[PDB]
């Protein structure tokens, strides 16, 4: 009936039972209860003795440290007792793993397939490629990468995956033998360290590149991009498991009517009760006891080496900020200007249902929303681009229509090309002495000049 | 043509009876289909008219289940009967067989 | 360092053994608990008490040795199993320190995979337990026959505690061997169905893993099915030898020895010496071993192992062959078959009924109404001939109203059923479209829409329509010659005449 | 060495670039096509039965006994018996 709170914390554990039963009873009738001791064979004992002592209905273990050891006993223990146990606020609930026959643990973590879709939502919104996907032969780079071979069919650009064996020298260049911009990875703490140092000695940890490290977790690079639930409140979080589990409890008696244990505790399968909501978050469970459409936040790196929050995630939604974006590739970066000619640069509205620009076209961003650029001038810039090599933007714009000395000033393309803001102009554009001599030009390809046109005839 | 799908897809139809009876009565401009149905078409329904120079020039077939043993057998059954004069003899009696 | 298993009598003697080939090996051994939790309580007990450098070996009966891979794990130690089966200690997520010294049922399905390429027997059913060692085992055979351009002709989960359903549905299809998987009670309850209904007969051959064997000469044993079994058996002793061999060899090996962890009655912190000793375990090659060249597979499996291919004779199993790691022994002896045929049958069956989808349009499938008594109008051509229509439904959400079919498609079909024989029911696409391969809504994996799902999804078996040759199709679904070559052509309405 | 060229090379070295295999333009004497002259084979297709070339191309019309015989792939450019006359 009760609720037995166990906490693996040394030093803060004991304000937080000292703060416990308030907090419990603020966040169903049934009481609450609390004990600490803070080891396998401490934690065994622990709880067996508490158990046995005090007749509970759920458990709920809350811990933030080592968290990829206490999991795998503390689910042992649950299955051999059949009681629901929730880790809460990291720790246990970190480590997510396929679970056993009777077995409830319950745990309020990310698995690693949500992780990866929320960065794949905010890439197609960044990057188009997944440049780089590399591994350090964890235990989860298998499914890492089958989730990341099921996630890029359909629609993504992808140029390699590797596996690095952590000399730091062989590894840095096999790692470099690679090029991308953007590079994920799959690592723990131990190999995520001399993973960066060897970086930061191969080059790649300068702001050119973007590191989106998406292995269980949490001389360095800049730009580091993860993903996690919510927290950095331990109240919060302990009043969120207790409500589960309270709301568990309620749905259970409600079905049938019966203490929830099972004997279990000198001897001689329930995941399936989780339609939870609490705190503007869902709270629902599968089979293997994970959060299902959870609340999920992306944090980056800040030159203060702070966590920041750049976009969440929920209802699967995506919410961001400053979400205009541009690829700085740094050269290979040129910013076109052009204008709207009908016969030869087409504008038309990004198509709705796919929310992007339709194939045989372009991006082009106004001067925040996208529009669809296509046709002649398009066609021979992309076939430019992709016999030169360089980052394009479609920069349109609005001053002016083609270039005016207007006040001494010119304005227009040309205007934007003259004063550096655009690097370089395409489109519909003549050349004329002043133009020719205020701004260089090439090659002309298309001839035209000035016609009379007349009515029927 | 992927620009020109775009475009098409907004008025595809669902079946080739509804198409032609609409292209009989102008409620579309311009029809695109297979060449042995559109000329059977044409030499019984002499109101529209076939043109155009043929841009997907792949036969038919009689499709079956991948690795399916009788691939072979149909495969070879029907080349035989096509070289001999069961094919034409089997099209002339149910196409091509009215002018107007 | 003890196995749990007279058996404390093999340990010492084993322990003087591999002391004979600073300290070389202390044995530290327990008996098994009636409580798992007793069990962990006795494990970490004498874990505080000794230095324990993590063997155990699987009891007679379900047992599980999940604690002491567990605590292992939460202390980081190597631990290494002896005779544990089920393939999901072989996973590393909750057992990242767990290796084991016997192959698990994945690489029986390995050697089920050999042994239908060696048969040539290219169809395959498989009928498999929905538990997770079951779908471990179903995987491996996929991936395994997925290089091989042939696939699983239809994959039956039998969930745990009749599947005469499912036996139906195998026996219906085309292909005849099929595979089975499940535990020994599932075994023997699937058995019995089979036993009842006329799948048991010549041309239904088939093989099980070993505990399904065991339990199913324990109960029923259909004779004349094959059978898989460890060319040791249980042989306890054997990988006790091999396994304190291999445990000596990665000791001297470290001999870095940083420190083994010893009273960790408290002590929360991994030991490093532990993931170092299973590196280089993983990269360790034991040589002349009792069980013969004994190395460690990338996951924590064995490596060329040897496996006893035995056959059912009326409750008595006889050898046919011998598995080895790579390859099978072709034949020791005589086998048997459940029908008492004296060769390899064919796997397959040729069906003499087929089921053909066609499409309704205009010149080559003509689609009518049936008459008042459900029959056909008997019309004739100009030329004073038949016109051989057929019978076939589909037509209208609606009911389906059969309705009389004829054109040159109809033809042709009836010409090709004269040339080999057949037994034909025609059926029209409920869709009534052509059937291209569209994306699903809400999901980024695609699917063959249309009348095509009637041929991909096995509801048909022939498709006869005017269809077009393109590149998807090609892929999916195989073709034949083509029967009538045309373009594709501009319909345009148009009027000749001037007043 | 001579130089081949025209549809058939082309369409064969377009199939290698997206394929990648190396080809050899063994050309053949004994025979033109085929024929069962004394149940024996000859022609490029008696050249690809006995296994002496891996695979024809060129000019070679699909027949019953010749697809029976040898297998072949989708057929590209539709062909049969014709009749040509004099001026008209
Ligand atoms: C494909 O055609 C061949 C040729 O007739 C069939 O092979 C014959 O099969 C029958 C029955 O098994 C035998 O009696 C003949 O001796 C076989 N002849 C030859 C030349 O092989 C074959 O069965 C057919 N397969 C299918 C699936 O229809
Ligand atoms: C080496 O072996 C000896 C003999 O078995 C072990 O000594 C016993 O260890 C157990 C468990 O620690 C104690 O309960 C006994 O009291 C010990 N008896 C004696 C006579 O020493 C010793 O612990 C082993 N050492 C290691 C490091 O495994
Ligand atoms: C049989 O009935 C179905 C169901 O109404 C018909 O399919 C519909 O056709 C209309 C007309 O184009 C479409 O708007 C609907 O979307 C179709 N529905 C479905 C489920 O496909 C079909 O055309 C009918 N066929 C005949 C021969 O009567
Ligand atoms: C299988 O079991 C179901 C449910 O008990 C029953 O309806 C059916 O008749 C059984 N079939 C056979 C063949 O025993
Ligand atoms: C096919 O049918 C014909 C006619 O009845 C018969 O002579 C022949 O033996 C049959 N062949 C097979 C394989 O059924
Ligand atoms: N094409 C002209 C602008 C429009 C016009 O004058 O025709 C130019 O580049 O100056
Ligand atoms: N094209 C023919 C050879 C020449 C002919 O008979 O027209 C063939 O492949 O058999």
């Amino acid at each position: 009936l009760n609720v037995a709170l166990v906490f693996s914390g040394p030093a803060y554990a004991a304000e937080a039972a000292r703060l416990g039963p308030a907090v419990a009873a603020a966040v169903d009738v049934r009481p609450v209860a609390l004990v600490l001791n803070g080891d396998p064979r401490s934690l065994v004992l622990q709880l067996c003795d508490l158990l046995s002592g005090l007749r509970v209905h759920g458990v709920v273990f809350e811990d933030d440290s080592r968290a990829p050891a206490v999991a795998p006993i503390l689910d042992f223990l649950s299955a051999q007792t059949s009681l629901p146990i929730v880790a809460v606020h990291g720790g246990a609930a970190l480590v997510l793993t396929p679970k056993e026959k009777g077995s409830t643990f319950l745990q309020l973590g990310s698995s690693t397939e949500q992780q990866l879709q929320v960065i794949f939502e905010v890439l197609e919104e960044y990057d188009w490629t997944s440049f780089v996907a590399v591994t350090t032969r964890a235990p989860g780079h298998r499914a890492f990468l089958s989730y990341i071979e099921v996630l890029t069919d359909g629609s993504v650009g992808w140029e390699h995956r590797g596996a690095l064996t952590l000399g730091e020298a062989v590894l840095s260049a096999q790692l470099r033998s690679v090029s991308a911009q953007i590079r994920l990875l799959f690592c723990a703490r131990e190999e995520a360290e001399p993973v960066f140092r060897a970086a930061e000695e191969a080059g790649l940890t300068g702001s050119g590149y973007v590191w989106f490290m998406v292995g269980p977790q949490l001389p360095l690079p800049a730009g580091l991009f993860a993903v996690r639930s919510a927290g950095w409140d331990l109240a919060r979080r302990v009043a969120a498991g207790v409500a589960v589990v309270a709301r568990g409890a309620q749905a259970l008696l409600r079905d049938y009517g019966f203490l929830p244990e099972l004997g279990h505790d000198c001897r001689a399968s329930l995941h399936r009760y989780f339609n939870i909501t609490w705190d503007n978050r869902d709270y629902s469970f599968n089979e293997d006891g994970f959060l299902v459409n959870p609340s999920l936040v992306v944090i980056s790196l800040t030159r203060d080496r702070t966590w920041e929050v750049v976009g969440s995630w929920e209802q699967q939604t995506l919410r961001l900020k400053y979400p205009l974006w541009s690829r700085y590739g740094r050269t290979q970066h040129l910013t076109v200007a052009t204008l709207e000619e009908r016969p030869f640069v087409i504008v038309e509205p990004a198509d709705p249902i796919s929310g992007t620009c339709i194939r045989d076209s372009v991006p082009c961003r106004s001067q925040p929303e996208k529009r669809c650029c296509k046709g002649f001038c398009i066609d021979i810039l992309k076939r430019l681009a992709h016999t030169i090599g360089f980052s394009y933007d479609l920069y349109l714009v609005t001053n002016g229509k083609h270039g005016k000395k207007i006040d001494g000033v010119w304005n227009g393309m040309i205007g934007e090309v003259f004063y550096q803001r655009a690097d370089m102009a395409i489109g519909s554009l003549t050349i004329n002495e002043e133009r020719s001599e205020i701004v260089d030009f090439s090659v002309p390809f298309v001839e035209t000049g000035i016609s009379v046109m007349v009515a029927r005839s | 043509l992927s620009t020109m799908y775009r475009h098409m897809e907004k008025h595809n139809y669902e079946s080739a009876a509804e198409a032609i009876q609409a292209v009989r009565d102008n409620k579309l401009h311009a029809f695109i289909w297979d060449s042995a149905v559109l000329e059977f078409e044409a030499s019984q329904k002499c109101d529209l008219v076939t043109t155009g120079e043929l841009f997907f020039r792949s036969g038919f077939g009689i499709g079956m289940r991948k690795d399916s043993p009788w691939k072979q057998n149909v495969s070879l059954s029907i080349l035989k009967s096509h070289e001999n004069g069961f094919m034409e003899d089997l099209d002339k009696t149910w196409v091509r067989y009215q002018e107007c | 360092i003890g196995a749990v298993l007279k058996h404390e009598q093999m340990f010492r003697e084993a322990v003087n053994q591999a002391n004979k080939r600073k300290i070389q090996l202390n044995a530290t051994s327990v008996t098994h608990k009636p409580n798992a939790i007793q069990m962990a309580l006795s494990v970490c007990e004498d874990l505080i008490s000794s230095q324990v450098y993590i063997l155990v070996s699987h009891p007679p009966t379900h047992f599980t040795p999940t604690p002491v891979s567990y605590t292992a794990g939460f202390y980081r130690i190597p631990v290494l199993g002896l005779t544990t089966r089920m393939s999901i200690y072989s996973d590393k997520s909750i057992h990242l320190s767990f290796l084991r010294t016997v192959p698990p049922y994945s690489h029986q399905s390995s050697v089920w995979f050999e042994m239908m390429r060696v048969y040539s027997w290219n169809h395959i059913i498989l009928l498999v337990s929905d538990d997770h060692e079951g779908r471990a085992a179903q995987k491996r055979l996929e991936t395994l026959l997925e290089e091989r351009e042939s696939k699983a002709e239809k994959v039956l989960q039998f969930d745990p505690g009749n599947v005469t359903a499912l036996l139906m549905e195998a026996k219906e299809l085309e292909a005849r061997v099929i595979i089975l998987s499940a535990s020994e009670d599932d075994a023997a309850t699937v058995y019995r169905a089979a036993a009842m209904l006329n799948m048991t007969g010549s041309g239904y051959v088939w093989l099980v893993g070993e505990r399904e064997i065991s339990g199913n000469a324990l109960r029923y044993a259909p004779d004349g099915i094959l059978g898989l079994q460890l060319i040791n058996g249980k042989n306890e002793s054997a990988h006790i030898s091999d396994a304190v061999g291999v445990v000596a060899q990665a000791v001297h090996e470290l001999l870095n020895i940083t420190d083994p962890p010893r009273g960790c009655v408290g002590n929360t912190n991994i030991w490093k010496t532990g993931p170092l000793f299973k590196r280089v375990l993983m990269s360790s090659k034991y040589a002349d071993g009792v069980t013969g060249r004994v190395e460690f597979n990338e996951d924590g499996d064995r490596k060329f192992a040897n496996y006893s291919i035995m056959n059912l004779q009326n409750r008595k199993l006889v050898q046919v062959g011998i598995y080895n790691g790579t390859h099978v022994i072709p034949n020791d002896r005589k086998i048997i078959w459940p029908g008492g045929e004296t060769e390899k049958p064919r796997g397959y069956q040729m069906s003499t009924r087929l089921k053909i989808v066609t499409i309704h349009q205009e010149p080559f499938v003509y689609v009518k109404p049936t008459l008042s008594d459900g029959t056909c109008k008997e019309e004739f051509t100009v030329n004073g001939d038949p016109v051989k229509k057929v019978i076939c439904t589909g037509p209208n959400p609606r009911h389906t109203v059969p309705q009389c079919c004829y054109g040159f498609c109809i033809d042709l079909l009836i010409k090709l059923a004269r040339t080999m024989n057949f037994t034909y029911e025609v059926h029209l696409v409920a869709d009534g479209k052509f059937g291209t391969q569209e994306r699903v809504n809400n999901s980024n994996k695609k699917e063959w829409n249309g009348m095509m799902g009637e041929l991909l999804s096995g509801q048909a078996d022939m498709i006869v329509a005017p269809l077009t040759i393109n590149n998807e199709r090609a892929q999916y679904i195989e073709f034949s010659k083509p029967f009538k070559y045309q373009g594709l052509t501009i319909l345009v309405k148009k009027e000749i005449p001037r007043s």
